[PDB]
């Protein structure tokens, strides 16, 4: 027999336990709603024809007044980001930003601290296990849409065991042939080309004909709660941004192509229900950063 | 916590003095000198109970007559009068006594595990939660093995004599390390040059340790992602065949004129400050591979070395596998140690300790390393004891990160050059006749030389004393001969031998006690398969029946010297093919036994049971 | 500096029950503690002068992560004005006052193995003055009647005689014998001598002095609260009362 | 010969026949003008530090003020959005909705009720069917990029034919290797690891000679009339969540990852053109869905 | 001889010893009062459209003004009540809870904090011995309402000796058939169906006739001194939720299906008395926890 | 091989699906509400002698 496995979902690294209060959430919320009105404040300042709507926004977002010839890096604000952001990622990265500076910058402006208020759809697949007889093979390619590739070399036809997990939704199976699934020990339909499963169903089984190989694309939705403010196109930027500036760089940690596959790890590892809230106020900070940045690009 | 490896002291890493979780922390046997001192006395102890030195030199008069009676070839004699070979006979028999009842256990288990192939199955497919340790001691249980426990307290007190580890300073105690002839070539000065072995070969015994490692512990590696027994029996062959073979490596280094280097690890010369670093180099004298670990805070780091081809300004070889950046020029005191594991198993705590690096205090990373490697004591956490074994069977397994058949084979190549190098040198500034003396080309591998292997006998049936050779598998091709010395008070007697296979045993019947009597002739292949009477085998069992028994030998010989050496077997090689070793067990009388029934008979002839008389 | 100017008993206990531990624990990174380094004094000598760091200097050093760490960094804190990096304490811990470290059980801080020789040894008690020595000593007393440790407490008093001439005298859980206490626990302050702007040697005076200037400059700056001018401006919760009692005392 | 299509072209069920009038299509598009205000809501509520601006979008939205011990869910028109939603998908799902209801909650906001002001552009690729001959295995994998691996035995190089439909306005192929492409009855041109083509052309032919695997990427673009608020974020968002809360589980129902198959599948239906007016307005039902849930989770 | 005994008597854990002095037991009351509060202004805001009842009721819980798009948690003392309740269960479970924050929550409501006011009757039937000769058999189940079914397989009538403890007050023992009880050493009525006993007057002997199983149903009644405001309704309530919330996951406690048997369990051990006072602080903290998740879930 | 199972969990039979939207269920609400009164109404009443 041989299990096969995605490959995002191997060994989530611990995400810190610093910066999780209610005082460091509203910083994170604010900082958010701050960052957004930097690049707001560009095309008010071209309407107008002139730079009064960004001096406001800066001077909120830094406490000092913009100032030609000196670059311009956000600052106390921009200091206190990045290094929360680092904290989150892992739990050895220090955390180097006093309470009294978190509670300070918290109070330029008021906002709701809360973090469950809405939820937001993920689309990477959880694929746990993938358990195969000796005469086949299996191979698990990509991880917004899985390609499970199956080939049957031996006499007979063999049954395939898929292994959703519990934490999906739904999951939806397209084969390029049309195959046969079934629960444990429910019989076996017709062939079709699609499928809907819960994965909370059950373990599935697949026969697997003898000939060409099948090959069976998946895809998945899991329901996360985020802030109201949550957005995915932002997140995603920040990601990347946070990633190319180092502030990921450090010693035994795992690293991810998107946001979408490292929360979905971290939900499926061991104490998930609370490594994604932690995962989630991360990606509020992510979001900030990239509005920051891209306006005050250093 | 999302940590699945918990610290006993919490993240405060403070533990208070006289509580239980201080009282069940690992303990730095390497660092404390205390420790280490306690260790070297007992390991000295148990090997001068076992093996005696006023009792391996009284034998060495009888053992030389022995040698001299196999009628060896001219360049393939074995002069046990020369101090040299005498020395690397000592080494060598004890080394091979200790693999090859090693070997020995290893048969009986996989007897026992064919025998319960279903109830096994169902513990290997049914439950997977449990950890590697839980399922030897089910396994071990289903079985009905003589050993039952997988702790290394029980494993000690059924480990019995014979796989004692050989302590190599108690060797090389009392021998003669200087002598000069000053250009005499006499036969007296010629005699008493040959009574005294030279520094290079001290220096080489008082930095030598084997490692035996007892199925008992193969198995929890061999368990830990096993799903059929077919599969657990083949992980455990091939986690034996790579043991023999770097086993045969370590007795090589003694026979090449070189002085084979001592593990050593380096602490900051002021104790109690800030600072805290440690460095461990293991030079392990039964493989091919080092292993270089260093602790720096919290952060691990590794690197393996090759120990072949390297120049005289490193000791360090090329790196075959990195896990960091290790610098070994730091300065501080140098503790030499023995290590007691094989590259392999400190290679397998050292992954798990760097995956649990942040998880544990440093005192738990260095205690847990320093018990396992001084000891061979696992950890006592279970989290961190499983990823251990699970590191074990990947470097073991056809998917590992070291391709053990290349460096193995470079191994071999490298000490036969620095032989030839270190001979040719010597022969210049001396002449042969020294170069000979001290550099003998006759021992070469462990299993290529011509070895005796004294033997226990537990068993009497009806007044005659059991004693079980097992015959192969064999690492070499070639044409070899086996021949039995047997030591009896008695002035007339009469022994018998048996050699099973397969499909019938072969019944010899001799008379003559002293001198060695051949008594079995084989061919093996490139393969290591031998054709035994028309069946092919890869091992076979030799017992010998003797009344009122003193003392039996076993000599093995191969007829050319410098035997070629055949691939070692991998998993895929263990699985293709299966031999029975369920006859291995069952015995003869001699006492009821008739003239018909000596010779070669197959089991059909005999009735259930009776296998001595060959009426059906 | 603010805590270095306390003077009494009573003002000191007040300041640690309105201080949190982060302002103890400091987020630079600063050297190894016990070196032997050579530092420019160029006021004095042309060559290097030689010098021995240590733990109750008023810069910040690196601490170690354990509870001993944690509480060697508060005493560093109230004898030199600054503690010592020893990061990822927690919120929990960190925001609760340093009074309620030293004194409560209900913080989930487990520090009755602790020994004060040692912890004497690490500070240099040696080096301390007589005011130092005296602030470190009411740390200790308050840590022993958190663990029941009076007998422990009384014993090292008596191994030490320098020590117990200087003991002050209050019981830590009774305010009667706060308000008596009339120890002087001041390090800087406005002061009687001539005080000039100039450096010192070693690199615990050289620091001290930089405190004891600044305090002046602190003193006579807009941030400094002046009781007699602008009292009726002072918030009720925290104006200076006669009787002022520390939460269950 | 065999015959290779793609998986999400196959068997598209019926579209429902109800709430497709033009005072339906009102009501849903003041549902979304409704719904984006309601989100919008929340970033004004952090901006003047209290729930006012909320309570005025949930009063126009719900009409009811919220008590703060009700669970705030939407009220009548939440209800009739979710039912709505149920019809679209099938024909078998019944119109619970009255249409006096629709007609009340249209006259809300001031809004036009057209679905036919702006286009928007599709990226399935519609694989209708591969041919190929006998000695050759062609299989088809994925809807946004399609692979078709090919892999020939035979000692002859072999003639595959592609069928793109006729509704894709332009579809690009990309090869591992360059490879040989032409229309039907057309010289073959040298090997291009690139063809941009025009499904109307007609069948195209492709040399799969003999050897390693060859592997075409396709991408297409698809336009189609949508109202000039339809933003394809959202509604993708919202086809997830509706498919999460068993709004679609009705029998004999097909099942799509993306509203993109959905849509895709129903144009290449005979009825196509019909079923895809139905197809937008579920489109921005989905929209607003997406935008009123996220705001009152429930 | 064989011997049989309640499951739910079995091995008593012990309990916290912190949060037990007038103080403390004062915050427990004033929660309950307050929390009562809570769930009547409910009711109170549906009679008159204002919400006013509800925020006056919150505001005094929580010390903050409740918020449209912000959870309603309870506050700090939601926080205090869910710690303190940990504290009762078991003696490890860690007191975590300020002495400072209980003095201040108990000013919020001028409440007596006194225990011992009133009573309960709890309904648990402590047999705690069943005494039986070697050819019979003794089966024990239930906890309510205990069900002893015997059979004697004997040549002779056999003595079952009962021994229901000291606690209890009464015990009424109902048999499917008749039967015959005494007490130790007394002469032996007349076979009837139902006994009243006195469970201080001594273990008692039944007959057990050669023949059919005899099935004796117990049931008890027990006098507990609890606050006035005790409620055994709310209490059970809160038990459960209690479990399922994972308040009592500590190591090394045992688990029990109701609160009645809880509290019957710790008084038949030693130094019993002490340890129910304790537990009757629990229910009220109970009785407390199940009005304020009900109003404010999560 | 034997399965036992609950008498309770046996064949579900199908509720209605009526009276389940929005104006439905706030009668039902409404009814609970007045029926509620009008059981304290008999109490309020004996207080009253009315």
């Amino acid at each position: 027999a041989n299990r096969a496995t995605s490959a995002f979902l191997d060994n989530p690294h611990p995400v810190g336990v610093n910066y999780v209060d209610e005082g460091s959430r509203q910083f994170v919320a604010v900082a958010e709603l701050l960052a957004s009105k930097l690049i707001d404040s560009s095309r008010e300042s071209d309407e107008s024809n002139s730079d009064v709507p960004f001096v406001q926004a800066y001077s909120k977002f830094a406490d000092d007044n913009p100032r030609h010839l000196r670059v311009k890096t956000g600052g106390k604000m921009a200091n206190a980001l990045t290094n929360v952001i680092r904290s989150y990622y892992s739990i050895n990265a220090p955390a180097i930003v006093p309470q009294v500076e978190i509670d300070r910058l918290a109070s330029k402006a008021t906002v709701s601290g809360d973090m469950y208020n809405s939820y937001a759809i993920f689309n990477s697949v959880p694929i746990v296990e993938v358990l195969s007889p000796a005469r086949t093979t299996v191979s698990i390619v990509g991880s917004d849409r899985a390609d499970v590739t199956m080939l049957n070399t031996g006499a007979g036809a063999a049954n395939i065991t898929f292994n959703f997990g519990q934490i999906a939704e739904t999951v939806i199976l397209k084969g390029s042939v049309p195959f046969q699934l079934a629960r444990l020990n429910q019989p076996m339909p017709a062939a079709r080309f699609t499928y809907k499963l819960r994965p909370l169903d059950g373990p599935f089984i697949v026969v697997l004909p003898v000939g060409n190989p099948l090959v069976i694309s998946a895809t998945a939705a899991t329901r996360i709660q985020v802030p109201l403010a949550f957005n995915k196109a932002l997140v995603e930027s920040g990601f990347q941004t946070a990633m190319n500036d180092g502030l990921f760089d450090i010693q035994n940690v795992n690293y991810y192509s998107s946001f979408d596959e490292f929360i979905i790890s971290q939900y499926h590892a061991q104490d998930g229900i609370n490594r994604v809230s932690t995962c989630v106020i991360l990606g509020l900070a992510l979001q900030a950063y990239d509005q920051m940045r891209r306006a005050l690009p250093v | 916590s999302q940590n699945s490896i918990i610290s006993l002291t919490g993240n405060d890493r403070t533990v208070a003095d006289g509580t239980f979780n201080s009282m069940i922390m690992p303990r730095a046997v390497i660092a404390n000198e205390r420790e280490h001192f306690m260790k070297t006395r007992i390991d000295k102890i148990e090997h001068d109970l076992n093996r005696s030195a006023k009792q391996e030199m009284m034998d060495r008069q009888s053992l030389a007559e022995d040698y001299n009676a196999l009628n060896l070839a001219v360049g393939q004699e074995i002069k046990l009068d020369i101090a040299t070979q005498h020395q690397l006979n000592r080494l060598g028999s004890a080394m091979y006594k200790a693999d090859h009842e090693r070997e020995t256990e290893l048969t009986d288990l996989i007897n026992r595990i064919r025998e319960n192939e279903v109830t096994v199955n169902g513990i290997l497919e049914n439950q997977k939660a449990i950890t590697a340790a839980e399922r030897a001691d089910l396994l071990l249980e289903v079985v009905a093995s003589t050993a039952k426990s997988v702790s290394a307290a029980g494993r000690a007190a059924a480990d019995g004599s014979g796989v004692v580890p050989v302590f190599g300073p108690s060797v090389a105690n009392g021998i003669k390390v200087g002598i000069d002839i000053a250009d005499s070539v006499a036969e007296a000065a010629i005699a008493v040059k040959e009574s005294g072995i030279i520094t290079q070969l001290n220096d080489v015994y008082h930095a030598f340790q084997s490692v035996h490692v007892a199925p008992n512990d193969v198995i929890k590696p061999a368990a830990v992602v096993a799903g059929t027994s077919t599969e657990l029996i083949g992980n455990l062959q091939a986690i034996y065949s790579r043991l023999r073979s770097h086993s045969d490596i370590g007795f090589k280094k003694a026979t090449v004129g070189d002085v084979i280097p001592n593990s050593y690890m380096i602490k900051p010369v002021n104790s109690t400050e800030y600072a805290s670093w440690q460095l461990y180099v293991i030079h392990p004298v039964q493989g091919s591979l080092g292993l270089v670990v260093q602790l720096m805070g919290d952060a691990l780091t590794y690197n393996v070395f090759a120990q072949y081809g390297n120049t005289s300004a490193s000791e360090f070889g090329k790196t075959v596998l990195t896990g960091g950046a290790t610098n070994t020029a730091l300065e501080g005191t140098k503790v030499k140690f023995q290590t007691k594991v094989t590259a392999q198993q400190a290679l397998a705590l050292t992954m798990a300790l760097k995956d649990a690096a942040s998880m544990l205090s440093q005192g738990e990373l260095i205690g847990y390393f320093e018990q396992y490697i001084n000891l061979a004591l696992e950890p006592d956490n279970l989290s961190l004891q499983d990823n251990m074994h699970k590191y074990h069977h990947l470097l073991t397994s056809q998917n590992s990160p070291i391709d053990w058949n290349y460096h193995d084979e470079e191994m071999h190549k490298w000490l036969d050059s620095r032989k030839t190098t270190n001979y040719d040198a010597m022969q210049k500034k001396d002449g042969t006749v020294i170069a000979d003396i001290h550099i003998p080309k006759v021992f070469n591998d462990l299993r290529n030389t011509t070895l005796h292997c004294k033997l226990e006998g537990k068993q009497t049936i009806a007044g005659y004393t059991v004693y079980e050779y097992l015959i192969g598998p064999w690492a070499h091709y070639g044409d070899i001969d086996y021949s039995v010395v047997v030591d009896t008070l008695n002035e007339e007697t009469k022994w018998y031998c048996e050699v099973i296979g397969i499909d019938g045993h072969l019944l010899i019947e001799k008379s003559v006690q002293h001198k060695p009597e051949k008594i079995l002739e084989l061919t093996v292949n490139d393969s290591g398969v031998t054709s035994f009477n028309g069946r092919n085998h890869d091992r076979l069992k030799l017992k010998v029946y003797v009344k009122d028994s003193l003392s039996v030998k076993v000599f093995r010989n191969w007829i050319g010297i410098n035997a070629p050496r055949v691939k070692t077997k991998m998993f895929n090689d263990h699985i293709g093919v299966k031999y029975d070793y369920s006859h291995f067990d069952k015995n003869i009388s001699p006492a009821h036994l008739t003239l018909t029934d000596l010779g070669w008979h197959t089991w059909d002839q005999y009735n259930a049971g009776n296998w001595t008389n060959i009426k059906p | 500096m603010d805590v270095l100017s306390k003077g009494s008993l009573k003002e000191l206990l007040a300041h640690l029950e309105k201080t949190p531990l982060e302002e103890a624990i400091s987020y630079r990174i600063g050297t190894v503690p016990y070196q032997n380094v050579l530092i420019s004094r160029n006021e004095y000598y042309n060559q290097l002068y030689p010098d021995t760091t240590s733990l109750i200097d008023g810069v910040s050093r690196e601490g170690q992560r354990n509870v001993n760490g944690l509480i060697m960094s508060i005493i560093s804190y109230v004898v030199s004005g600054s503690g010592h990096y020893i990061p990822n304490i927690g919120f929990m811990l960190l925001r609760r006052s340093i009074l309620d470290i030293l004194t409560k059980h209900d913080t989930g801080l487990v520090t009755n193995n602790l020994n004060y020789g040692i912890i004497a040894r690490n500070l240099t008690v040696s080096k301390m003055n007589c005011e130092q020595r005296k602030r470190m000593l009411i740390c200790f007393k308050l840590l022993a009647y958190k663990d029941g440790n009076q007998n422990d407490y009384e014993i090292y008093l008596n191994q030490n005689i320098p020590l117990k001439q200087i003991a002050p005298n209050f019981i830590p859980g009774d305010m009667r014998t706060v308000i008596h206490n009339q120890d002087q626990l001041a390090i800087v302050g406005i002061p009687a001598y001539r005080l000039t702007q100039s450096t010192e040697l070693s690199i615990r005076d050289d620091n001290a002095k930089s405190y004891k200037l600044g305090y002046v400059d602190w003193y006579n700056s807009n941030s400094f609260l002046r009781e007699r001018s602008e009292f009726n401006l002072i918030r009720l919760k925290d104006r200076d009362t006669k009787y002022g009692k520390l939460n269950g005392w």
